[PDB]
């Protein structure tokens, strides 16, 4: 839902016309640091078969 | 909702856009005159989006056809495919143009028929509430062509704004400059308004057509009838998220948005493999995906004549892996799964990449629901290559006196040949210095 | 011992298991190990499963 | 997986490797233009490792074929063994190739048709992300499979450096010398490009041929068309762990590792006793395997010319006893009991030697599943004096003036005649000195 604050930010700022460019910048960095949190705590699981799903798919998302 | 309409414009662009029209209603199940059969709306579930919505079940193409020569239209009439098209939306009979050869002929004639060229192809902008955009369906090669679209990417700019802009463009063949050689010169002022004043394209050789026509197609004199058959497929592949039931990317507005990085960083690299009919004997044993977009990265498809040792100092950003009709999804993460251990794609040192992969069911049709099919939108940065073709055959061209007093007669009295050079290389400096 | 051969094939599993636990036809286990090495070079991790899943079935 | 690419070649290359493709669909229970039997299967659990893999059940074979000349291509388009074979990786009807007899006629068109001889046979390479290696089907007889195959020993050894080569060569014969004459000149330009720029070679002499040709066998007029019959089996049976399933030295890096004792001593020499068709009415009374292995160390089925009071001051080092097909696996270390009671290879003195024995099961098919086979892959040291024999017909042949000035019109500048003769004598040097 971060995601969705930063979006609506960003498209009234278009329309009014760089320091909220580095802040948006720095607001994704922070959830990209909040999925690889995301991947530790799926990692740390209780180390089923869906547990293998989930941490295949997030390590997958981090190799994009 | 999502109506498009297409800008088909030229000698090449009318022909290429007669058979995407006469390829839609075979999909479709519908006739140009008629609904003789009932699978045009249990098998396909949405029709209006590239056609007119309906007033009797006769689906009319939103389609403007303008050209000087009146020899391209000639051949139209006779066919039983041009009842569909109306004759009160572009011309009525007997339409006609220049003389006519030149660049700047369609440039000054587009503000003497400024009134005429801006009243009926507006009265299909308001038949929806919500326009999708324009896809100007031209071509560069020629004078007649290239010598009036560069006028409707300046005036459609800022009268409609709010709107999607992105051709499917052919590029002309640099065989030998005997019949025409004026190619240099027409090719790199359109290819300015492309950037700028155009948001996307996409991008067909004509030297990269008959390395395919002569690949699989056995022929052995090239003709014009071959090149409506490898153009026309790949224009209703391109909508098969948008014509078909889709979920994600079903617009062009979808699509276009997933893979430009930035402005005048827009050409994409086109793939498709199947266009053989006897491979249709051997489809009946299960023939997976796993197989089908190995051979799309592989440089074989290709439609863009660009260097094979320039590859390793090149990354991809973003590709575009389109499956259609029977993909078996269950293996089609299986797919996906093996691109990350060959590598095939480099990938750019500064950010992340992506390999984009969709699906969607195709026409109930046995050709089309038993072959699979692989349509691939690529974005490699070797495509400069092209750009410093181009380029050292334009200055080369004005170091020999070439067409310099026979072409500043009419309608331009000063040097404009350099305002297009930079911005080239603005392309093609801005392009290494994507991957920092 | 006619119920195990239509219905489960007990003894068949006999056979079967001589060729993977103890290595009876070498071709499963040869195009097993080519794949095998790159992954076992590196220390093993959380990781270290969903991917040997995967080795083992475009394996066989 | 383990994908070997053949390369026949020459005018006895294409001709030993016809047959050898030929014998593989006889064991494999295929037809070479259907699948009418379900054997294929349930009887043999591996097939995809000398054929391409099936994309309709039709086991594509991994062959090339380039000979200067057409008459040995033209005897097998007629034959129905051909259909297999495809018209589009090698040639398409209608090819040809020199005049053409000459060393150097092969050795100077290898750089001029270089652009499609790296073209067609490198397609085959990426089907399998993990190739085995390289063999090289051809012939040291004659100027054809001399000449050309003397120049794809150089440029594949750095090009596919991490790939296994080993080449199932045969030798000519030197009975007289009438209608050839230049046979002293190409074979010892081959065979220095067999031992550094090659790891390994499998000798067939061509004068112990007609040896087991009137032994056994029993013809009057010595013909070609029984050159391919001893020749084709051993090549199958060289293949049992790699195509039937085996378990140790199923590899062909697996054989040859457990052979070579050094580089430039890799010549191998070849063993195989049941070639008679009436030996099959005694073979139902449980013929065992303690009475098989006993004649392949006694000098009777070797391929080889050596003298045969030359044994005592030679030492084998490594000796191969296969068995296939019905073995009785229960006294096949009773038959390796029974070795070092007699001591008919004589030891190296320096270190240990090696009687390896292996077995894998044969074809579901009457001559297979029930007469014993053996093949040898022997390696001993008195095969010098095939060295000193082509040595001495070599330094003869430069005293009476012979193909001096007929030999250095093209392509020829200096004298590299010393070059091999120096580098054969390194060979038969290391030979005597690695006993010590």
């Amino acid at each position: 839902s971060k995601l969705m604050s930063v979006c609506v930010m960003f498209t009234n700022c278009l329309q009014r016309f760089e320091s909220t460019i580095n802040n948006f910048d720095s607001n994704f960095s922070a959830h990209l640091m909040d999925l690889l949190d995301k991947l530790s705590m799926y990692s740390t699981s209780d180390c089923e078969h869906s547990m293998i799903n989930i941490i295949y798919r997030l390590d997958f998302n981090g190799f994009y | 909702p999502r109506e498009i309409i297409t800008l088909q414009l030229g000698q090449c662009g009318n022909q290429i856009g007669f058979e995407f029209w006469k390829q839609l209603c075979a999909e479709h199940g519908i006739s140009p005159e008629g609904i003789v059969e009932e699978f045009a709306t249990e098998g396909t579930d949405r029709k209006d989006v590239f056609f007119y919505q309906a007033d009797d079940e006769h689906y009319i193409p939103r389609a403007v056809l303008l050209d000087l020569e009146p020899r391209v239209i000639h051949s139209i009439l006779n066919s039983p495919y041009a009842n569909l098209y109306n004759p009160e939306n572009i011309y009525l009979s007997e339409h006609g143009g220049g003389a006519g050869n030149n660049w700047a002929s369609g440039f000054s004639q587009g503000e003497k028929i400024h009134e005429d060229i801006f009243d009926i192809i507006d009265r299909e902008a308001d038949g929806s509430d919500s326009l999708e955009g324009f896809v100007l369906c031209h071509s560069i090669a020629g004078g007649t062509g290239s010598g009036l679209g560069s006028y409707l990417l300046e005036r459609l700019n800022d009268r409609y704004p709010k709107k999607l802009v992105q051709t499917y463009s052919v590029f002309p063949n640099q065989d030998e400059m005997s019949h025409v050689v004026v190619q240099p010169y027409n090719s790199l002022l359109t290819l300015k308004r492309l950037t700028q004043n155009a948001d996307c394209v996409v991008v067909l050789d004509n030297t990269a057509l008959n390395r395919i026509a002569t690949d699989r197609l056995h022929i052995q004199n090239p003709s014009f009838s071959q090149i409506n058959q490898l153009v026309s497929t790949i224009m209703s592949a391109s909508t098969t998220t948008l014509r078909y039931p889709g979920y994600m990317n079903n617009d062009l507005i979808g699509l276009i948005a997933s893979l430009i990085p930035t402005p005048r960083l827009h050409f994409l690299m086109t793939g498709y493999t199947p266009l053989t009919t006897d491979q249709s004997v051997a489809s009946v044993r299960k023939t997976t995906v796993l197989d089908v977009m190995r051979r799309l990265l592989q440089p074989k498809n290709v439609m863009v004549s660009t260097g094979r040792d320039r590859q390793t100092n090149h990354c991809y950003i973003a590709i575009l892996n389109i499956i259609q009709g029977e993909v078996d999804p269950t293996q089609v993460h299986k797919s996906l799964q093996r691109i990350r251990e060959r590598k095939l794609a480099n990938f750019i040192p500064w950010g992340p990449a992506s390999i984009q992969v969709a699906l969607s069911r195709k026409s109930p049709y046995l050709p089309s629901a038993h072959r699979v099919s692989g349509l691939m939108m690529a974005n490699h940065t070797n495509i400069s290559s092209l750009f410093e073709r181009t380029c050292r055959q334009y200055d080369k061209l004005r170091k020999r006196e070439a067409f310099l007093e026979q072409f500043r007669k009419e309608d331009i009295f000063k040097d404009n040949f350099d305002e297009l050079d930079n911005s080239r290389e603005i392309v093609q400096q801005l392009i290494d210095e994507y991957h920092a | 011992l006619d119920v195990l051969n239509k219905n489960y094939n007990l003894l068949e599993h006999m056979q079967a298991m001589r060729r993977y636990l103890l290595l009876g036809q070498g071709d499963f286990i040869r195009h097993l190990m080519d794949l095998l090495k790159p992954e076992l070079v590196r220390p093993a991790t959380t990781l270290y499963q969903h991917n040997l899943t995967g080795i083992l079935e475009t394996a066989v």
